[PDB]
C-alpha cells in the first residue's frame, strides 16, 4: 500500500534527479541517477527552469562548449552572466580546466600528496563566496533553489581540495538540506570522513539537527526515515570504513526490495560477501552481474580478484581477453588483466601492468601493494620495499601496505628490523587472527 | 579457508632456495643419468614446502619442472613451480578413507616418497 | 644511485635518430620492389 | 560446375549454369563469400568473353559489396585497359598494389599502364 | 531583415538544443555558436516508459561509457532512439579500426575486423523498411534525419560515395539547419564538374519539407546557410563561382561579430596567397575571441611563410599555455620546430596531433615535408599517400609525391600524380 | 621568496642566472670580468654527487680545507646581494639585472642558448689558437664551466616544447618575486638597465606593428587581474635540481651538527615537498632525524630513520640492508 | 576552416581524458591466448607441445 | 560441417602478357602511320 505510494514517488524524483544533473553537465551524479531508475521495482517530459530567453542564448552555447572539452573558452563568454543557474556553470567550467590541467601536468608523478602531511584556486573560491553574498537568498529559506543549492557543491569540493575540512563538510550539508539525490555531492562528503568516530558524530547530526527543503524536494520524501539516500549512506561509509554496524540490517533488505534490479546494489552486496572471507556465495554473487550486465568495469577488479585465488585461470583468462576488448584506458582493465598475467606465474608483464593501472587513475592506491607483491615472487627485495612504502605514504591507514611491507623484511633474516612494522600494522586492525 | 589476496600466506621457502631450486652417444646417457639424479635429490630434498602447498592431484615433481628460471599422462595442468608465497593454501586436510590408508600402505614399504619413486620408475627413453 | 637524469639523456639519445630510422628494412613504396636499405648499398658500391 | 565448364573453355554452359546459381540465391546469401564469389566468376567469364560491358557493371557491384580484395581491383584495372580508360585504372591498379604487397600481375599492367601515359599526349 | 533574423533566432535556437540533446557535440556547437554571433521550444516523440531509457542511454554516453549504452539499448522501436544506440555502436567499432599501415606512421611502434559496420549498415536497412513512414510525403520528423545522416556516413566509410549523396541529401531536404551533415557532404565531392551538378539538384530537383522547418525556410534561395554550404565548396576548390560575391556579402550583414565566417572570410586571402592582408584579418580575431583555437594552425602557417619566428613562437607560447592536448595546439608547435630547422623532432608533434583526430586539416602533408628536409624519401612518400586517402582534394598531397618522386630515378610514375594535381589547381603556375 | 618546492631536471630558472653571467664574461664586449668568488660560489654547488651515509662515518672527505661560503638559495634576492656587496657590483648585478629584463619571451631564452653553442664554447683548445678572430672569449670542454655548460646545454636539448613551456612560467613567476621587495625598490630606475638592456634588444625586425601585439600576447598570459585570470595548473615557486638540494642539506646538516645561512628559509622551504621529490631526495627524511634527536624524540625520530633507509635501499643498486642495522 | 565541427568520427573529445593519447600505444598490445603460450614462459614446437 | 573458399580464379600469366604483346602491337603500329 503505502510501498507502492513510495515507488511512484521515487519515479518522479529520480526522473527529475538525472534531468537537471545531466542538464547541468555534471555526470558524477547524473551516470548514477539513470542507473537508480533503470533499477527500480517495477510497479509527458519534466522540465523547468528560470531563465530569459536572452540569457537562455548563452546556456547553449555554455552548454556545448563544455562537453566539447573547451572549458576555457565558455568561461569567456559566460563572463558577465548573473543568473545563479549559469554563475555555477562558469565556475564549474574554470575548475574543470583546472582539474583537467593539473592532470596533463603530472604523468609521471605516481604518489600524490604532499610531503608535510592554492593561489590560483583561491580565485574560484571568493568568486564564490562574492557571488553569494550579493544573491538575495543565501540558503536557509524555504524560497531556496536548486541551482544555489547546487553551488554549495561546488564550494565544498573547491574547499577541501584545499584540505579546508570541516569547512566543506558543513556546505555539503547545506547543499544536501536544499537538494538530495545528489550522489556526487554523497561521495566528496563520505571522503572527508577519516575514522569511524566520525562517522557516529556525523551520522548523529543527519537525524537531530539536519532536515530537507520540503519545498524543492517532493512530498513523502523529506522524511528522513523515508529517504534513500541517507539510506544508501548507511550501506557506504559503514562498510568501506568497516565500522560498527547499527540501523544497518533494516535498510539493507529494505533496499533490496525497492531495488531488485539496481546493478550497483547487487555488486555491494556481493563485495559485503567478499570483505567477510566468504568467497564462494561472493562468486554465486557476481556471476548475476556478469550475465545481467556484462559491461560493468567498475567493480570487477574484485571479481579478476576472486578468480585468483580460486585458481579459475580458464574463466580468469576468458575476463581478460573479454575486459580488454571493451577499453584499455579504465584503471580497472590494467587491473584485470594483471591478476591474469600474475596467475601464469609471467611477473616481469605482470608488473607492468599494475604500473599501467595506476598511471591512468592515481587514486588507485589499493594497485601499490599488488605492485609490491610481484616483486617478491621476482627474487627483488630491493625494488619492493619503495612499492609499499609509497602506498602506506600516500595513506598511513592501510593494513595492506603495512603487512605487505613487514613480510618484505620477514622473507629476508632482518627479524627484529620487521617488528616495528608489523607493530603498525596491529594498532590498524587489531580484531584479527592473521596479524 | 581461501586466503585473502592482500595479505598473502608465507611458505617457508626462502629467496635463495628458489635459486637453488631452478638451478640446472655415451655422453647423451651420462648426461640424462645426471639429470635425472638431479632432479630426484632436489625433488626429495625439497618438497616440505611442495607438500604444504598445492590444492589437489599433481605432484611435487610436476611443480619443479614447471620452475622457468614414450610419455605418461601428466595430471593437471598447472604450472605454479616455485612461489614465495601462496594465496590459495589455507591449512587444511582430507579425511581418511579408504584409498588413503591404501595409499600409506604403498608408502610403508618405500623408503622414498611416492611421487619420487614414480619419477624414477617411469621408463626413460631408449 | 641510478641517475634519472643520466638514464633519462640515453633515453632521448636513443630515439631521436629511431624517428629518422623509420623508413630503413620493412618500409616499401609502390611501384619499387626493393626497400631503401639496399639502395644505399648499391649506391656505396657504385662509387666504390 | 560453372568454374568445370570454364576451364574446358566452352564459356556457355558455364555462363547458364552460373547464371542459373545466381538467379537461385538471389534473395539469400547477401555476403560471405558466396555471393562475391559467383559474382566474381560470372565477371570474369564475361571478361574472356570479350563482353566486357556487363563485367564493368557486375565487377563494380561486387567491388561496392566488398572493398578490400586486390583481386577485384586488379580485374578491373585489365577490364579497364582492355578498352581506353587509362585515367580511371591507374588509380584501380596502386590500389589493388597498396592492398597487396607483390601482385606481379599488376605490376606489369601498370607498367604498360605507365608507357601508355608516357605515350599519350591527351590534353 | 526585419523579421527574417527574427524567423532565424527562434529555428536556430532549436538547431543548437535538439542536436545537442541527441549528442552530436560538433553540430550543435556551430548553432550554439551562432547565436552569439546572431544580432524553451520542447518536444519529442517518447513514452514514460522509454523515456527512461533516452535519460539511461543520454548519461552513459557523457561518462563516455560507450558499450554498455548499447547493450541497455539492445530492443528499442523508438523511431529515432534507436539512431542513439547505432551512434554509440558505431564509434565503439571506430577507436579500434586503425589501418595497420597507417598505424606504424602515426606511432611509430613498429609492430571482426570490419564485418561490424556490415552489420550496423543492415540493421538500419531494416529498421527503416519496417518503419512506419518513410520520408516520402509530408511525414518524418527530426528523428528521421539523424538515421539517414547516420547511414550515409556510414556508407562513405565503404567509399559508397554514389550512394552516400543520395543518403545525406535525403536527409538535409528531411531536416535542414544541421551543420554536421553538410561536412560530410563536402569530402563526397572530391571532383570539381559534379558540384554544379549538384548545384543544380539543389536549384531544381532538392525540394524543402516545411512542415518541420519555419516559415521563409523551405524555399532554398531564403534559407541562410544554403549560402554557407556555397560558402564552403568554393573555397575549397575554386573553379568557376556562381553568385559566390553577392551571397557573401549578404551573409556578412548578417550575423556580425561572427568568428567563423571571419576566420573563413580571412582563410581566403591566405588560398589567394595575399599573406600580408591575411595577417591583420587573423588577428582581429584573435583579440575578440582569444579563447578560440580552431583553424589557429593556418595563423602559423601564415607565420611560417613570413618567418616571423619571434612572433610564431610567442604565438605557440599563447596557444599552448590555455590548451596542450587539442589538435591545432600540436599541430601549431609542430609548425613552430619547422622554424627552427628541427625537422627530426617536428614530426613527434605532428605525430601526436594526428592521433587525436586522424581525419585533420593538411597535417597529413606537412608531417610528408618534414620527412623530405631528412631524407628519408620512403617514409614521406608514403605519409603523402595517407593524405590523399582521406581527402583526395587536397594540392599539396599530390604535389608532395610528384616532387618526391622526380628525386627517385623512377620519373614515370611522378607524370600521374602531377596530372591529378594539375587538374585540381590549374592556376599554379609551378605545377 | 618562499614558495612551493620541486626538483626539475631541466633548465632552473637558477640555471639561467650563472648562463647570464657567462655570457656577460665571455662577451668582452662591456670588459666587466665576473669575479673567480662569485663563480666558484654559484657553478660549484651544481658540481655533481658529494654523498653522505647517516652514521658509521662523520666527515670523512666532505670537509673542505678551506672554508667555503654556504650554497645559494635560487632567490633572485640571495643572488644579487653577492653581486651588490661589492662597490663596483651595482655594475655586475645591474648586468644581471638588465639581461633579466632583456629575455621577455621565449625564443629570447633560445637565443643565448644558440648563441653560446654555435660561438662560445669551443670542443678543444686545439682550435682555440685558430679562432684568432673570434671578438668573444671562447671556453673548452674540459673548463671549470666548460663542464657546466655542456650540462647546461645538454639539460636544453632533452626536453619537449613542454619543458620549454614551464621555463618561461617559472621565470617570469621568479622574477616578478623579486619585483614585490624593498631591494627591487632601491633599483627602480639605475639607468644602466636601459644602456645594457638596449644593447640585445637591438636588431628586432620590427617596432610598429608586431611589436603592438606581442605585447598582446605576453600581457594576456600574464596576471594583468583586469578580468579573472586565465586558469592553469599549479606552478612551483622554485626549482631545484638534485646536486644543488644535495650541497644545500649537506651544508645544513655540517653547519647544524658542530657570510650568514638562513636557516628559517632553508627549513621553511624543505617542509614544501610534494612527498615525490621526498623519493627522488631522500636525504630530507634524516634531515628531520638529526632535529629530532635534538628536541630529544623517540616515536618521531625512530619513523624519519626508518624512512630513509627504505628509499635508500631501494634506490642503492649496492646491498644496503646490513648498513641499516647499524 | 572546419576541424571540429564534424562528428562522423572518433575525435579527442570522445575518450573521457584528452591527454590519454600521450601513451596511445596500449591499443597495440596483442594479449597472450589462455594456454598454449604459458610454456614460453618456461622455455625463457615446445609451445605446441604444451598445448596438447 | 564447415565449408571452405568456392573455388575462385584470377587473371593468369598467360592471358595478360598476351594483352601487353597486343597493346605494344597497338601503340606500336599508329606512330608509323603518324610518321
Amino acid at each position: 500500500d503505502s510501498q507502492d505510494k513510495i515507488i511512484h514517488d521515487i519515479r518522479i524524483q529520480l526522473r527529475k534527479a538525472a534531468t537537471e544533473l545531466s542538464r547541468w553537465k555534471l555526470y558524477g551524479s547524473s551516470k548514477w541517477a539513470a542507473e537508480a531508475l533503470a533499477g527500480l521495482a517495477e510497479a509527458i517530459p519534466q522540465n523547468g527552469f528560470g531563465l530569459s530567453e536572452t540569457e537562455y542564448d548563452l546556456y547553449l552555447l555554455g552548454s556545448t562548449l563544455f562537453d566539447a572539452k573547451e572549458f576555457d573558452r565558455c568561461v569567456f563568454f559566460l563572463k558577465d552572466v548573473t543568473n545563479p543557474y549559469l554563475k555555477f556553470l562558469k565556475l564549474y567550467s574554470k575548475f574543470l580546466s583546472w582539474d583537467k590541467k593539473s592532470q596533463e601536468s603530472m604523468e609521471n608523478i605516481l604518489t600524490t600528496g604532499k610531503f608535510t602531511d592554492q593561489s590560483n584556486i583561491s580565485s574560484i573560491l571568493k568568486e564564490i563566496n562574492t557571488f553569494l553574498e550579493s544573491y538575495e537568498i543565501k540558503i536557509d529559506d524555504d524560497e531556496a533553489d536548486l541551482g544555489l543549492a547546487l553551488l554549495y557543491y561546488l564550494r565544498g569540493v573547491i574547499l577541501k581540495q584545499e584540505k579546508n575540512i570541516s569547512k566543506a563538510m558543513s556546505s555539503f550539508l547545506k547543499s544536501l538540506s536544499c537538494y538530495s539525490f545528489n550522489w556526487s555531492c554523497w561521495l566528496e562528503l563520505m571522503d572527508c570522513l577519516q575514522k569511524v568516530d566520525d562517522a557516529l558524530l556525523l551520522n548523529n547530526y543527519l537525524y537531530q539537527n539536519f532536515q530537507f527543503k520540503f519545498s524543492e524536494n517532493l512530498g513523502s520524501q523529506r522524511t528522513i526515515e523515508f529517504n534513500i539516500m541517507i539510506k544508501f549512506f548507511k550501506l557506504k561509509v559503514f562498510e568501506e570504513l568497516n565500522g560498527q554496524l547499527e540501523d544497518y540490517f533494516e535498510d539493507l533488505e529494505f533496499l533490496l526490495q525497492v531495488f531488485p534490479n539496481f546493478t550497483f546494489l547487487k555488486a555491494y552486496n556481493a563485495t559485503i560477501s567478499y570483505n567477510n572471507l566468504d568467497y564462494v556465495t561472493a562468486e554465486s554473487r557476481f556471476d548475476d552481474i556478469v550475465k545481467q550486465d556484462p559491461y560493468r568495469l567498475n567493480d570487477l577488479e574484485t571479481y579478476s580478484n576472486i578468480l585468483y585465488v580460486m585458481q579459475k585461470n580458464s574463466k580468469l583468462a576468458y575476463l581478460a581477453q573479454f575486459v580488454s576488448q571493451i577499453d584499455r584506458f579504465r584503471p580497472e582493465t590494467c587491473c584485470i588483466i594483471a591478476n591474469y598475467y600474475s596467475a601464469r606465474q609471467e611477473h616481469e608483464k605482470s608488473i607492468m601492468y599494475f604500473r599501467r593501472a595506476l598511471t591512468l587513475d592515481k587514486k588507485t592506491t589499493n594497485a601499490w601493494t599488488l605492485m609490491g607483491h610481484e616483486f617478491v615472487e621476482l627474487s627483488n627485495s630491493h625494488a619492493a620495499i619503495e612499492c609499499y612504502r609509497r602506498a602506506v605514504d600516500i595513506c598511513p591507514r592501510d593494513f595492506k601496505a603495512w603487512f605487505g611491507l613487514g613480510q618484505a623484511y620477514a622473507l629476508l633474516d632482518m627479524h627484529l628490523y620487521s617488528l616495528y612494522y608489523f607493530q603498525k600494522a596491529c594498532t590498524l586492525k587489531p580484531w584479527d587472527r592473521r596479524i | 579457508v581461501y586466503g585473502d589476496r592482500y595479505i598473502p600466506s608465507r611458505t617457508d621457502i626462502d629467496f635463495n632456495s628458489i635459486v637453488s631450486i631452478s638451478s640446472m652417444v655415451e655422453y647423451q646417457k651420462e648426461r640424462q643419468a645426471h639429470e635425472t639424479y638431479n632432479t630426484l635429490l632436489k625433488n626429495e630434498l625439497f618438497g616440505e614446502m611442495l607438500s604444504k602447498d598445492t590444492v589437489g592431484s599433481e605432484s611435487s615433481i610436476d611443480r619443479i619442472k614447471n620452475t622457468r628460471p614414450e610419455i605418461t599422462r601428466p595430471s593437471s595442468n598447472s604450472v605454479r613451480g616455485a612461489s614465495l608465497l601462496t594465496y590459495q593454501q589455507r591449512k587444511g586436510r582430507r579425511l581418511s578413507a579408504a584409498s588413503l590408508l591404501q595409499s600409506q600402505f604403498f608408502d610403508s614399504m618405500s623408503p622414498v616418497r611416492p611421487d619420487s619413486k614414480q619419477l624414477l620408475l617411469s621408463p626413460g627413453k631408449q | 644511485k641510478l641517475d634519472e637524469f643520466l638514464m633519462l639523456s640515453e633515453q632521448y639519445k636513443s630515439r631521436l635518430p629511431k624517428i629518422r630510422k623509420l623508413g630503413w628494412n620493412r618500409f616499401k613504396p609502390i611501384g619499387i620492389n626493393k626497400t631503401m636499405y639496399e639502395l644505399e648499398m648499391l649506391r656505396s658500391r657504385a662509387r666504390a | 560446375m560453372g568454374v568445370m565448364y570454364f576451364k574446358k573453355n566452352e564459356f556457355v554452359k558455364a555462363k547458364k549454369y552460373l547464371k542459373k546459381a545466381l538467379e537461385v540465391v538471389k534473395d539469400l546469401d547477401p555476403s560471405s563469400r558466396t555471393t562475391i564469389s559467383i559474382q566474381l566468376n560470372l565477371g570474369h567469364t564475361y571478361r574472356k568473353l570479350n563482353e566486357n560491358e556487363i563485367a564493368i557493371k557486375c565487377f563494380r557491384c561486387v567491388l561496392e559489396k566488398n572493398d578490400k580484395n586486390s583481386e577485384i581491383h586488379c580485374s578491373l584495372g585489365y577490364l579497364y585497359l582492355k578498352t581506353k580508360k587509362l585515367q580511371k585504372a591507374i588509380d584501380h591498379l596502386h590500389k589493388s598494389l597498396y592492398l597487396k604487397p607483390n601482385n606481379s600481375s599488376a605490376t606489369a599492367l601498370l607498367k604498360n599502364a605507365l608507357e601508355l601515359n608516357v605515350t599519350l599526349s591527351l590534353d | 531583415q526585419d523579421k527574417i533574423i527574427h524567423d532565424i533566432r527562434i529555428q536556430l535556437r532549436k538547431a543548437a538544443t535538439e542536436l545537442s540533446r541527441w549528442k552530436l557535440y560538433g553540430s550543435s556547437k556551430w548553432a550554439a555558436e551562432a547565436l552569439a554571433g546572431l544580432a524553451p521550444q520542447n518536444g519529442f516523440g517518447l513514452s514514460e516508459t522509454e523515456y527512461d531509457l533516452y535519460l539511461l542511454g543520454s548519461t552513459l554516453f557523457d561518462a563516455k561509457e560507450f558499450d554498455r549504452c548499447v547493450f541497455f539499448l539492445k530492443d528499442v522501436t523508438n523511431p529515432y532512439l534507436k539512431f542513439l544506440k547505432l551512434y554509440s555502436k558505431f564509434l565503439s567499432w571506430d577507436k579500434k579500426s586503425q589501418e595497420s599501415m597507417e598505424n606504424i606512421l602515426t606511432t611509430g611502434k613498429f609492430t571482426e575486423s570490419q564485418s561490424n559496420i556490415s552489420s550496423i549498415l543492415k540493421e538500419i536497412n531494416t529498421f527503416l523498411e519496417s518503419y512506419e513512414i518513410k520520408i516520402d510525403d509530408d511525414e518524418a520528423d527530426l528523428g528521421l534525419a539523424l538515421l539517414y545522416y547516420l547511414r550515409g556516413v556510414i556508407l562513405k566509410q565503404e567509399k559508397n560515395i554514389s550512394k552516400a549523396m543520395s543518403s545525406f541529401l535525403k536527409s538535409l531536404s528531411c531536416y535542414s539547419f544541421n551543420w554536421s551533415c553538410w561536412l560530410e557532404l563536402m569530402d563526397c565531392l572530391q571532383k570539381v564538374d559534379d558540384a554544379l551538378l549538384l548545384n543544380n539538384y539543389l536549384y531544381q530537383n532538392f525540394q524543402f519539407k516545411f512542415s518541420e522547418n519555419l516559415g521563409s525556410q523551405r524555399t532554398i534561395e531564403f534559407n541562410i546557410m544554403i549560402k554557407f554550404f556555397k560558402l564552403k565548396v568554393f573555397e575549397e576548390l575554386n573553379g568557376q563561382l556562381e553568385d559566390y560575391f553577392e551571397d557573401l556579402e549578404f551573409l556578412l550583414q548578417v550575423f556580425p561579430n561572427f568568428t567563423f565566417l571571419k576566420a573563413y572570410n580571412a582563410t581566403i586571402s591566405y588560398n589567394n596567397l595575399d599573406y600580408v592582408t591575411a595577417e591583420s584579418r587573423f588577428d582581429d580575431i584573435v583579440k575578440q575571441d582569444p579563447y578560440r583555437l580552431n583553424d589557429l594552425e593556418t595563423y602559423s602557417n601564415i607565420l611560417y611563410v613570413m618567418q616571423k619566428n619571434s612572433k610564431l613562437a610567442y604565438l605557440a607560447q599563447f596557444v599552448s599555455q590555455i590548451d596542450r592536448f587539442r589538435p591545432e595546439t600540436c599541430c601549431i608547435i609542430a609548425n613552430y620546430y619547422s622554424a627552427r630547422q628541427e625537422h627530426e623532432k617536428s614530426i613527434m608533434y605532428f605525430r601526436r596531433a594526428l592521433t587525436l583526430d586522424k581525419k585533420t586539416t593538411n597535417a597529413w602533408t606537412l608531417m610528408g615535408h618534414e620527412f623530405v628536409e631528412l631524407s628519408n624519401s620512403h617514409a614521406a612518400i608514403e605519409c603523402y599517400r595517407r593524405a590523399v586517402d582521406i581527402c583526395p582534394r587536397d594540392f599539396k598531397a599530390w604535389f608532395g609525391l610528384g616532387q618526391a618522386y622526380a628525386l627517385l630515378d623512377m620519373h614515370l610514375y611522378s607524370l600521374y600524380y602531377f596530372q591529378k594535381a594539375c587538374t585540381l589547381k590549374p592556376w599554379d603556375r609551378r605545377i | 621568496k618562499y614558495g612551493p618546492l620541486g626538483i626539475t631536471n631541466f633548465i632552473t630558472p637558477y640555471d639561467l642566472c650563472i648562463l647570464i653571467l657567462i655570457h656577460a664574461h665571455c662577451s668582452q664586449d662591456n670588459g666587466i670580468s665576473v669575479p673567480t668568488a662569485v663563480f666558484l660560489r654559484l657553478i660549484s654547488p651544481t658540481r655533481p654527487s658529494l654523498e653522505w651515509n647517516p652514521l658509521l662515518k662523520d666527515n670523512s672527505n666532505l670537509r673542505s680545507s678551506s672554508i667555503v661560503p654556504p650554497p645559494v638559495l635560487p632567490i633572485l634576492d640571495n643572488i644579487i646581494r653577492i653581486l651588490l656587496d661589492d662597490k663596483d657590483g651595482n655594475k655586475i648585478a645591474l648586468t644581471l639585472m638588465g639581461y633579466l629584463e632583456a629575455i621577455n619571451g621565449l625564443d629570447s631564452i633560445n637565443r643565448l642558448m644558440m648563441d653560446l653553442e654555435k660561438n662560445c664554447l669551443v670542443n678543444n683548445y686545439r682550435s682555440m689558437k685558430m679562432r684568432t678572430t673570434s671578438t668573444r672569449r671562447q671556453m673548452t670542454r674540459a673548463s671549470f664551466l666548460g663542464t657546466f655548460l655542456s650540462t647546461c646545454i645538454r639539460k636544453y636539448q632533452i626536453g619537449d616544447f613542454e619543458m620549454r613551456e614551464t621555463i618561461w612560467i617559472n621565470l617570469q613567476n621568479f622574477k616578478t618575486v623579486f619585483k614585490h621587495t624593498p631591494l627591487w625598490l632601491r633599483f627602480k630606475d639605475n639607468v644602466h638597465i636601459q644602456k645594457v638592456k638596449n644593447c640585445l634588444l637591438a636588431n628586432d625586425e620590427i617596432s610598429v606593428e608586431d611589436q603592438q601585439m606581442v605585447e598582446f600576447f605576453q600581457h594576456f598570459n600574464n596576471g594583468n587581474d583586469a578580468d579573472s585570470k586565465t586558469m592553469n595548473e599549479e606552478n612551483y615557486g622554485t626549482l631545484i635540481s638534485i646536486q644543488h638540494l644535495q650541497s644545500i642539506v649537506n651544508r645544513q646538516i655540517v653547519n647544524w651538527l658542530d657570510y650568514e645561512e638562513q636557516s628559517g628559509l632553508v627549513f621553511d622551504l624543505l617542509d614544501t615537498l610534494s612527498l615525490n621529490d621526498a623519493t627522488k631526495f631522500p636525504l630530507i627524511f634524516i634531515l628531520k632525524y638529526l632535529e629530532a634527536i635534538k628536541e630529544n624524540s623517540y616515536q618521531t625520530a625512530l619513523d624519519s630513520l626508518h624512512n630513509y633507509f627504505d628509499y635508500k635501499s631501494t634506490g642503492n643498486s649496492q646491498n644496503y640492508f646490513h648498513i641499516s642495522l647499524l | 576552416s572546419s576541424s571540429s565541427y564534424r562528428d562522423s568520427y572518433f575525435q579527442y573529445r570522445h575518450l573521457p581524458a584528452p591527454h590519454h593519447i600521450l601513451y596511445a600505444e596500449w591499443n597495440q598490445d596483442i594479449l597472450a591466448l589462455p594456454d598454449e603460450v604459458a610454456n614460453i614462459t618456461m622455455a625463457m614446437m615446445t609451445s605446441e607441445q604444451n598445448s596438447n | 560441417m564447415i565449408r571452405r573458399a568456392p573455388t575462385t580464379l584470377q587473371l593468369s600469366h598467360d592471358d595478360v602478357t598476351s594483352l601487353i604483346d597486343d597493346l605494344n602491337e597497338q601503340k606500336l603500329k599508329q606512330q608509323l602511320n603518324i610518321e
